[PDB]
C-alpha cells in the first residue's frame, strides 16, 4: 500500500509533467535545452508561468513538498538501503 | 550477528526471576512451574496482570486480553512464551 | 456503521443481505482467521460495498473524527 | 444493567482497564521512573475503587474509567515488530509447501 | 398411427470429453454471491434521490460545463513561439 | 495412442524411453528433453524470422 501510495502520487506529478512538455512543445517547437534556453527570455510570461506551473507540482510530487509529502513517511516501509 | 536461542529453562529462570523480584508475592520457595499465581504465590485481581505485562516487557510480546487472563501458574506462562516464535 | 453510500443501495439489494459494514482495519487482529492477512473468515457475508472495507482499502485514522481533523489542518 | 461488583466479568472488565491504563501510561511517558510512579498511582486509583458494593456508583466509575481511556488514548502506540501491527510483521512469510495442481492434460 | 419419433433414431449423450482437472479453487459462496450482485446490478437499478443526482450530474451537468469551455474556448489561445507583449488570444 | 500418452504423462508424471538395447519400454521421470510441442517448429521457424524481416524492412525503408 506505501508503494502503490510513493507510485500514485507521483504520477499525480508526472501527469503535470506531461502538460508542462506538451506546453513546451507547442511553444518552443522541441524539448532540447539549447533551444529552450536561449529563447526562453522572449516567451510571453503567462506561458512560462503555466510550464513552471506544472513542473513545480511535479517536482512537488517527487521532492515531497507538502501537498504531496505524504508518499516519504510510508516509503519507510522498504528496507533501510532503500 | 544475532546469535541467541531461547530456551525452556531459559524463559523459566527469567521468569523466576521476575517474580522473586516482585514484592508482593508470599514470599520465595513458593515460585516453581507448578505454582499458582493466585492461592500460592498470594497475588491479587491486578497483580497478575502486572505479572502479565512485566512478561510482555520482557521476551517482547504483547499478550491479548483473551490470552492474558487464561495465564494463572507459572507453567502456562512458560507454555505461552515457547509457543510465541518471537518471544526474543 | 452505514454511510450514505451504504444506506443509498437499500432500495437495490433485494435478497442480497443488508450487512453493517465494519472495516478490517480495525478488527480484532490478534483473533485467529482463515485469512489472517485479509482478517475473514470463509463464508462471512460480504457488504455490496465491500470493495470500500477490506484490508486494501485506504486507511482509517482512528484518533481524530475525520472533521475535528479538517479543522486541525486547514486551522494550522 | 446489573455489573455485578464480585464476579468473573466485572473481573475482565477492570483487568482490561488496569491493562489499557498501564499500557498508555508506558506510550505516553518516556522516562521510566515518571513511568513507575504514574503505575503506583494508577493502582492506587484502582485500590482505592476496589471496595466498592453499589452498583450504580460501579457503573458510574466504570464509564468513567473509559472515558479517561479514551481522553488519554495515544496516537502511535509501542507494539513489538513481529505482531501485527509493527514494523517487521508480515515481512518474510515461508510460503506454504504446497504441490502443484495440473490444470490441462497437455501444458506442463 | 400414434406421431411419434422414428424409431431410427439412435440418441446417446453429450460428452465434451475434457480431462475432469483437480479442483484448483475452493469457491465461497459469499464472494460468488457478491459477484453475481456486482455482475447484474443493472437488473435491480431503480431510480432515486440519490441515483438521480449522479444521473443529473455526470450526464447533465458535468458535459454542459465541459462543452461550454469547449466552445468558448474553440479557437482562443494560439501561442506557438508567442512573445512578450504579444497576445496569446484571438479574441476578447 | 495421444490420449493414453497425455493421460499417462499427467497422471504418472513419467514419460516411456525405450533404451538403446533392451527391447522393453516403460514409464521413467527424465524430462529435461526428448519432448517437443507442435506448434514449435511452426512458429519459431516461419513466424519469429518473419518478424524480424520486418523489423530489419522497417529499419532500413526508415
Ligand atoms: C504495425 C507495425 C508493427 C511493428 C512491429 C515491430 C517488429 C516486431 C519485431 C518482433 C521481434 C520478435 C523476434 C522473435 O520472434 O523472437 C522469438 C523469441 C521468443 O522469445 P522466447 O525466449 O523463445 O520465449 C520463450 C521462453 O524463452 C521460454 O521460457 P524460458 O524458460 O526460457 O523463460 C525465460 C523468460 C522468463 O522470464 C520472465 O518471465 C521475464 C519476462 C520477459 C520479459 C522480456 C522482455 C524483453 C526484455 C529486454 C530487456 C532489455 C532492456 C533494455 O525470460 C526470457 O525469455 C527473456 C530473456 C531476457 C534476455 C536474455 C539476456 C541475453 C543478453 O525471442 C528470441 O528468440 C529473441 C528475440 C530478441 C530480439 C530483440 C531485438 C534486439 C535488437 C538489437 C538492438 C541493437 C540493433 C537494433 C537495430 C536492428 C537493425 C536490423
Ligand atoms: C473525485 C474525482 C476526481 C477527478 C480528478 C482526479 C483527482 C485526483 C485523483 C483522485 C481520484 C481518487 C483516487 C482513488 C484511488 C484509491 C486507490 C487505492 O486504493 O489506493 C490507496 C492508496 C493509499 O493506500 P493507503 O491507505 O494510504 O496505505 C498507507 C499505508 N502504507 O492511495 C493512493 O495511492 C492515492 C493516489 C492518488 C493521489 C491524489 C493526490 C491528490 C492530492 C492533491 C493535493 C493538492 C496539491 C496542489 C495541486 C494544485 C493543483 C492546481
Ligand atoms: C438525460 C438522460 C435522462 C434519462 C432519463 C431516463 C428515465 C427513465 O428511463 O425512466 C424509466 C421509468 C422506470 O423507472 P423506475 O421506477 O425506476 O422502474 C420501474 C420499476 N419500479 O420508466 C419510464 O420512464 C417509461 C418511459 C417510456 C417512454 C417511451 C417513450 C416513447 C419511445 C418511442
Ligand atoms: C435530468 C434529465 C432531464 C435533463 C435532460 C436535458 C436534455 C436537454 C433538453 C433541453 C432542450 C432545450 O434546448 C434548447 O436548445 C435550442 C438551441 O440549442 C433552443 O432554441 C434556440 O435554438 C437556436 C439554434 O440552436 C435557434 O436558432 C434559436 O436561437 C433558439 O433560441 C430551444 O429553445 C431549446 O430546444
Amino acid at each position: 500500500k506505501s508503494a502503490l501510495s510513493a507510485v500514485l502520487m507521483n504520477r499525480f506529478g508526472d501527469a503535470f509533467f506531461v502538460l508542462g512538455l506538451c506546453v513546451i512543445a507547442y511553444v518552443f517547437g522541441t524539448l532540447n535545452y539549447s533551444t529552450i534556453f536561449a529563447t526562453a527570455y522572449l516567451i510571453n510570461t503567462d506561458l512560462l508561468v503555466l510550464i513552471m506551473l506544472a513542473l513545480f507540482i511535479a517536482a512537488m510530487a517527487k521532492s515531497a513538498q507538502f501537498g504531496l509529502h505524504n508518499w516519504l513517511t510510508l516509503a519507510m516501509e522498504g528496507p533501510t538501503p532503500v | 550477528s544475532s546469535a541467541h536461542v531461547l530456551t525452556k529453562d531459559m524463559i523459566q529462570e527469567r521468569i523466576v526471576a521476575l517474580l522473586e523480584s516482585f514484592d508482593k508475592v508470599n514470599d520465595a520457595k513458593n515460585i516453581t512451574a507448578t505454582a499458582n499465581l493466585t492461592s500460592d504465590l498470594g497475588l491479587d485481581s491486578l497483580d497478575v496482570v502486572e505479572v502479565v505485562m512485566a512478561i510482555e516487557e520482557e521476551f517482547g510480546l504483547e499478550i491479548p486480553d483473551h490470552d492474558a487472563d487464561e495465564i494463572k501458574t507459572v507453567q502456562q506462562a512458560i507454555d505461552y512464551v515457547s509457543a510465541q516464535p518471537a518471544a526474543v | 456503521i452505514r454511510a450514505s453510500f451504504d444506506k443509498a443501495e437499500e432500495p437495490m439489494l433485494g435478497d442480497y443481505p443488508d450487512i453493517d459494514p465494519f472495516p478490517a482495519q480495525l478488527k480484532n487482529p490478534y483473533k485467529k482467521y482463515d485469512d489472517q492477512q485479509d482478517r475473514r473468515n470463509l463464508e462471512e457475508p460480504l457488504s455490496v460495498n465491500d470493495d470500500l472495507y477490506d484490508m486494501w482499502s485506504p486507511d482509517r485514522f482512528t484518533h481524530f473524527k475525520n472533521q475535528d481533523a479538517l479543522k486541525y489542518f486547514i486551522g494550522f | 444493567s446489573h455489573p455485578v461488583p464480585f464476579s468473573a466479568a466485572n473481573k475482565k472488565l477492570v483487568t482490561s482497564m488496569y491493562r489499557q491504563s498501564l499500557k498508555l501510561a508506558r506510550n505516553w511517558i518516556s522516562n521510566r521512573q515518571l513511568f513507575r510512579q504514574k503505575a503506583v498511582e494508577i493502582r492506587h486509583k484502582f485500590d482505592q475503587n476496589a471496595q466498592i458494593s453499589n452498583p450504580r456508583l460501579l457503573a458510574r466509575t466504570l464509564d468513567e474509567t473509559r472515558a479517561h481511556l479514551y481522553e488519554f488514548r495515544h496516537p502511535d502506540p509501542i507494539v513489538p515488530p513481529s505482531f501485527p501491527g509493527g514494523t517487521k510483521y508480515e515481512r518474510n512469510v515461508p510460503p506454504r509447501m504446497e504441490k502443484i495442481m495440473q490444470h490441462n492434460l497437455y501444458e506442463p | 398411427v400414434e406421431l411419434k419419433p422414428s424409431s431410427a433414431i439412435q440418441r446417446g449423450p453429450l460428452n465434451k470429453g475434457g480431462w475432469d482437472a483437480p479442483h484448483a479453487l475452493h469457491n465461497d459462496g459469499a464472494i460468488d454471491r457478491y459477484a453475481h450482485w456486482r455482475t447484474f446490478y443493472q437488473e435491480r437499478f431503480k431510480y432515486t434521490r440519490a441515483t438521480g443526482k449522479s444521473t443529473l450530474i455526470f450526464l447533465v451537468a458535468f458535459p454542459a460545463l465541459i462543452g461550454y469551455v469547449a466552445y468558448q474556448s474553440e479557437g482562443l489561445f494560439e501561442f506557438a513561439g508567442k512573445r512578450r507583449g504579444e497576445s496569446v488570444t484571438t479574441r476578447g | 495412442l495421444k490420449d493414453y500418452y497425455y493421460n499417462g504423462r499427467r497422471i504418472l508424471d513419467k514419460i516411456p524411453v525405450k533404451d538403446k538395447q533392451t527391447g522393453k519400454v516403460t514409464w521413467e521421470i527424465k524430462r529435461e528433453g526428448a519432448e517437443k510441442e507442435d506448434w514449435v517448429n511452426q512458429m519459431y521457424f516461419l513466424y519469429a524470422p518473419s518478424l524480424i524481416l520486418l523489423l530489419i524492412v522497417m529499419v532500413y525503408k526508415s
